[PDB]
């Protein structure tokens, strides 16, 4: 029943939004619908428009003394709020009708559709060495009044508000993730067998990862140490292909694997943000203004492979490293997903 | 300033 | 009067230019006209062409041991100097006719038109930490002789000269610039009224800015200090939107504004280059080779809003900051222009 | 002779290549031909494709913890290995027929053509301050099996191998390279004559450069010192024009040239990589994995001037500097080529 | 792994 | 070298 609203600094132009967050069901997205409230006597000759834009923004917005974002406009949409447009698309919405009931004549609804080929709201962790905020893709709604679309923007006229787009976990479990690797010697037939498995393929933040690793060291070398870690992969694509990978959680056990022996164990690794408050380049979930959040939720690609290289893509993997004596170190990897469940 | 909720009525 | 000229290092190819600077009247620009002087017996099989180009150049040209400019060619034009071309466009000019009288048969005139959607000649201030010159948009005329347009350039054949394009102040004054801002408390009805005004909207370099500020502090807090400054904004657009803003002049007064009191005063602020000889990122007017100049003149956009994002755009603003006790600091902003008047 | 081969990590998919290096004769290039060996029972529903790609790669590939290459795909080609394609282009090759004889039914040949407008395999020298490998253009052959071209790549399925493309010296000598420069005084008729010449225009690595320099100092100033050096020019063009020039060899002689005297001498300068193991930005010939090589061979452009700006272009020049007293220093430049001869 | 040469036959 | 002015005549 409650309804958010934002107003112009002059107090004359006000916009109402019923929701702050939107979700996608891998086939459709919740439409962005709202109503702008304004008395036409203030303008009496201008026209009101509301614009949807998504940009690759860097830095902060509080008049920092530094070169600001490389403002790449990934996608921009415009709608004519005033003068009134025809009925589509397609009808007015229920909440817009209720708000028009609440206000009356000066209520003007608008409709928008979000294309399916858009990235998710993510924000990179700013570094203490740097200043202000950091780079990150964000959504933004902008409403303004002017006689022309190309008229100069005014602080008193234009109003800026920030919205978010997030995904939620599907209810269908996937195949069981497992991996194996057998490495022999240079000449002798003796080999080194290792197998890694996980309880599930989809987990939840704060839930420990019970990795099941089995080592069949039917060889002559002795494994000195064992290292288990999870790696975060962040694909950066604006006009070139890039990927910045940073370790997030590492666990080491002082276990010796004797030659011609089989050793299997289950280890616990937990990703958390407390220990990485200073690590630059970390990817985090989209924030409102500056509020803290958890780690960046693993966004899942749609069924269509297409391109979808229009922003930041994130994925997680787990690697286990065996410290074999006199070289011969062998490591195995396993991809997995980790992102929020569906609320009610 | 900031954001705020408000009445819905009916 | 006098006529400038430049010659090839071999001394055989010489070009004559009647002007070194050109101006635009917001609707038309002075055409670039000149005559190339050369005896055809030297070439006897090649062809002579003269080219106009504008580039986003960085660094210096004296064989510095470093990666040179990111040579982006904003716009390039070519004309066939030899063999002779038809009469257009449209007739020969008066000065070209006089020079043809002076020289005779071996005088070949050329004509050029500068499109209206071009930036102004500006140059960023080089930093002492860096080496050589700095980035900056520049104009350049290039004349060369070759059998083909794509033939390899030769130092002896090609000749390079630098020209400048500058604008001048219109004689029509604009609206009076003024600003106001009223901020209340969180709960109490008491507010803070401040108003800023300037004598004019267009000034001249070296002329003091008599900012008129009035403060109506009918509140309970006490304003500790007052800060008045002018900010320089430089828009950098090559393929992404950027803006590097650096303060240029700051003045502070140790004045206390008592609660429930009205205080108005006029303060003097003067922008000058003497105190900022080391500040990197400062924008300066286009130089010939290395000569010093004043601050970058504020270039005014044409009546058409179009795009004009093909280089560097500069503007100036003034901000006054009030240091209010226990937070609640409020600052006011105001834009203004500052660039050279029209000579005779 | 022998035939190279590479196999998938699973050991089921194997590809055979008869050559590792290819050459261009300024009019045609040796076609890339090979045969893929695989039993269809392993896949039984998928399709096999082999792809040729050239990329501007930076850094290393051994899972380094840093942002990897700016993966710009200069040119990509794809061929349908399985299901079998028609006969072209145009017939099967001789070596492919021999390998099909050797293996039998499960041998599937493929054909490729390299366009003439491609750069040469070069690699920049990594810096000790940096980590891993450095930037460089490389060739790569990729074979994989999938139901669709856009299917997700698999480590077990896809196989990656590296090939090289190099040029060889033409047998036709060019014009004799020589240079001269005469500089007079500001007012007096006395001048300074200097002439530089080389034995040939094309040399071989490790062969000394016998530069012949003659100085006619019929002037009043005294030349303090003489400096002779060779400069390496590396053109970097991806979307902007760039050129990173670094000196490679320098020789200085403490010789005084008296006024009104003529002095001619021949000096020896030798470019070598031993003394520049730490100089960052040096260009080197394409390596296989990490093996050392000589300096970057000077690649010669084809007869057609076209554009060819799709990578790294390299050239060499020699400069001799005269240290003239009380200023007036004059230097001469001369271009030359230096790259490997044709083997047998 | 690495590369390797092999037979040719005939 | 550098630039220079010259004669116009007539």
């Amino acid at each position: 029943t409650r309804v958010f609203k934002k107003s112009s600094p002059n107090g004359k132009l006000t916009v109402y939004l019923g929701k702050r967050d939107f979700v996608d069901h891998l086939d459709k997205v919740d439409p962005v619908d709202g109503v702008v409230l304004v008395d036409p006597d203030y303008l009496k000759d201008r026209k009101v428009f509301v614009t949807l834009t998504v940009a690759f923004r860097y830095g902060r917005e509080d008049c920092d003394v530094l070169g600001l974002s490389f403002r790449k406009d990934l996608f921009i949409a415009n709608y004519q709020a005033f003068p009134p447009t025809p009925n589509p698309p397609r009808p007015p919405t229920r909440l817009q009708e209720r708000l028009l009931r609440k206000l009356g004549q000066h209520a003007h609804p608008f409709f928008f559709t979000i294309p399916q080929n858009l990235p998710s709201s993510v924000t990179l962790q700013p570094g203490p060495e740097d200043t202000g905020k950091a780079l990150g893709v964000d959504f933004e709604i902008r409403a303004f009044v002017a006689k022309s679309l190309e008229e100069k923007s005014h602080k008193r006229n234009s109003v800026r508000l920030v919205i978010r787009k997030v995904q939620f976990a599907p209810e269908k479990p996937g195949p069981q993730p497992s991996a194996e690797t057998t490495r022999h010697f240079l000449m002798s037939d003796r080999s080194l067998h290792l197998e890694a498995s996980l309880d599930k393929e989809l987990y939840y933040h704060g839930e420990p990862l019970n990795v099941n690793v089995h080592v069949t060291n039917n060889s002559t070398k002795t494994v000195k140490k064992i290292k288990v870690s999870v790696r975060q992969y962040a694909d950066i694509v604006l006009f070139s292909t890039a990927q910045y990978k940073v370790p997030v959680a590492q666990v080491e056990q002082d276990d010796q694997v004797s030659p011609s022996s089989t050793f299997s164990k289950v280890y616990t690794i937990t990703p958390f943000l407390a220990n990485n408050r200073e690590k630059r380049g970390l990817a985090l979930d989209g924030k409102l203004k500056h509020e803290d959040t958890n780690l960046a939720s693993s966004t899942i690609v749609k069924e269509g492979a297409n391109k979808e290289v229009l922003g930041i893509l994130v994925s997680y993997r787990v690697k286990v490293k065996l410290v074999v004596s006199r070289g011969g170190d062998v490591s195995v990897e396993l991809p997995f997903v980790l992102m929020h469940p569906k609320p009610h | 300033s900031f954001t705020r909720s408000t009445v819905d009525t009916m």
